[PDB]
């Protein structure tokens, strides 16, 4: 059962990790969405 | 003398206002960034 | 008859002492090291200025 | 302190094993010492012999053992570095209290064109008594001993506090101070004209490359923002020498700078401190960086397998795998062998080696 | 045998994010240092 | 003829230099972004 508990927490690890790891990949998408026409803005 | 300087005053209102839009949206993007970091450090607290 | 030296670019030190001891002249050196070894470390670190 | 510096002499004379290897200083915290191993009152009962080895990656070839030097403190271990308390005048510097353990320098195996290997072990042995017990083994991955950068650019502001309290104390001491020290406090105040917290230096969000790039990008901006809109250290040294009546290197290193970095232990979750002195030979040192070491291999494992989204580097497809071998050949050894003695690229692979012997010891009993 | 191995792996992974928390806390401060010349620029 | 065109040349040196500051700091911010992704994928390698 100690294998059963910790393997369940292994699955409880990467589940909530990858939900915010994709949300971490949401970070550099906005900055290439925001600041790329901003070069045209001063121009 | 008034129309050409007002045409420049539109360009004064063009760029100097749009620069101030840049500063606020980055700070709003810091709310988008820190919501990830609030989430990520919370995940390890569910493990520990 | 024991002196003391402190070498630095600072204004330097001097003392004179008269020490009464049962130790020989051949064996005084660890005893003076036990007293004045604090001053011994300083003149190894400093006293080399200005030597490029 | 003294054990922290005599071990630097060991690397200079070459007595350490491994010439491409480099030296890493570590402050073990007392709370990290408790949950991992031995009790704390045993080390209280001034240098202590510690035997240290390095274990290679995934193949059982370890370094034959070498002794090293260590010294335990009960007081604030970081605060002793920052605020040396002269026993003749305890009221010199104010400091914030902290827990404290011991100072141990560690060797880290590297190559020519220095690249340490991750997922391999450097280990300790703390034997406070004779016998099999009193001797626990504390482990370190090479990922545990490598911070990315230093902090001694962001930490140098502590000196001005120390310059201030010397001007404070001579005014408090008055005529009992010697006159050249009573001079030099005014000489410090011409350069001039709260207690030191080690936790505030550690919890400050500052790194060396992060702070120096932000300062160097701002000063480039301020030139363009302007055109459009239009030593006391020697004075310190006499104050220490007059008030202490002498000097040790312990007071030398505290005056120049120090890089005090939080790291966290893979075994028992506790914090500990990696320190690189300024003028030292170790991790980041003003004089001795041949050859400097890179974290490029730990970078090369993650970012190659991040886009591939693969959890383990031996689970990678061989077309994408073979590019890593053609670039960096040190990883070719644990990857090519079908059956090594250790499961490769695992952190608990050390602990599995203890338990696999534990099964083979039991399995031979019940049959015999 | 796997029990002590798997127990170690969770405590192994309970070291790096706390190092990374000190790493990721620079993300507000270093990105806030890209306006203080540009805010006064206007 | 020289002072007014130099006053525009300051505005030439104003905006066209500050635009080039924008491009480099985003790339420096890509070092701030990828340090997270180097860290995050490393965490799962400690689990696997």
């Amino acid at each position: 059962e100690q294998v059963v508990v910790l393997q369940a927490q292994r699955t409880a690890a990467a589940a909530a990790l990858e939900n915010a790891a994709m949300q971490a990949a949401e970070l550099p998408v906005d900055i290439e969405r925001r600041l790329r026409p901003i070069e045209r803005n001063v121009h | 003398q008034r129309t050409g300087r007002s045409a420049l005053a539109v360009l004064i209102r063009a760029c100097y206002r749009l620069q101030q839009q840049l500063q606020r949206t980055r700070r709003a993007l810091l709310h988008h960034s820190d919501a990830v970091l609030t989430s990520l450090h919370h995940v390890r607290m569910l493990l520990g | 008859l024991v002196f003391t030296y402190r070498q630095r670019r600072d204004q330097e030190l001097c003392c004179v002492y008269v020490i009464k001891s049962q130790l020989p002249p051949r064996g005084l050196e660890p005893a003076l090291e036990r007293l004045f070894g604090r001053l011994r470390i300083t003149n190894t670190i400093h006293g080399t200025e200005d030597m490029t | 302190m003294n054990a922290h510096l005599a071990n630097e002499v060991q690397y200079d004379l070459g007595h350490v094993p491994g010439r491409p290897s480099s030296l890493v200083h570590v402050i073990i915290s007392s709370e990290c010492l408790a949950a991992a191993g031995i009790p704390l009152a045993a080390l209280m009962r001034a240098n202590f012999q510690v035997e240290i080895q390095t274990r290679a990656h995934a193949t059982g070839d370890c370094t034959p053992w070498c002794t090293a030097f260590a010294a335990y403190v009960p007081a604030d271990a970081v605060g002793e570095l920052l605020a040396p308390v002269v026993p003749a005048h305890p009221g010199l510097l104010p400091r914030a209290s902290s827990a404290g353990g011991l100072f141990v320098s560690l060797p880290v195996v590297c190559d020519a064109q220095g690249v340490y290997d991750p997922y391999a072990v450097a280990a300790l042995r703390l034997a406070w008594g004779s016998g099999a017990s009193c001797a626990r083994v504390i482990l370190f991955s090479y990922d545990e001993l490598v911070p990315p950068n230093t902090r001694y650019a962001a930490d140098s502001t502590r000196i001005m506090r120390v310059c201030r309290h010397l001007c404070r104390y001579v005014a408090l001491l008055g005529a009992a101070a010697p006159p050249a020290a009573k001079e030099a406090a005014a000489h410090l105040s011409m350069g001039l004209g709260p207690p030191i917290s080690p936790e505030e230096q550690l919890t400050a969000p500052g790194g060396d490359t992060t702070a120096a790039q932000d300062v160097s990008i701002a000063q480039e901006n301020e030139e363009i923002l302007a055109l459009v809109q239009r030593s006391l250290v020697e004075w310190l040294d006499r104050g220490w020498e007059a008030l202490a009546g002498g000097d040790r290197p312990d007071w030398l290193w505290s005056r120049r700078s120090i890089s005090v970095v939080l790291r966290h232990h893979y075994g028992t979750k506790q914090r500990f401190v990696v320190v690189s002195y300024e003028n030292s030979v170790a991790w980041g040192g003003r004089r001795a960086r041949p050859p400097l070491l890179s974290s490029a291999l730990a970078t090369a494992l993650t970012e190659a397998c991040a886009a591939e989204r693969v959890v383990r580097p031996h689970q990678l497809s061989p077309a994408g795998q073979a590019e890593l071998l053609l670039r960096f050949p040190a990883l070719e050894v644990p990857l090519r062998h079908p059956r090594p003695v250790l499961p490769p690229f695992d952190i608990a692979a050390e602990v599995a080696f203890t338990a696999r012997i534990h099964l083979a010891c039991l399995r031979a009993l019940g049959q015999a």
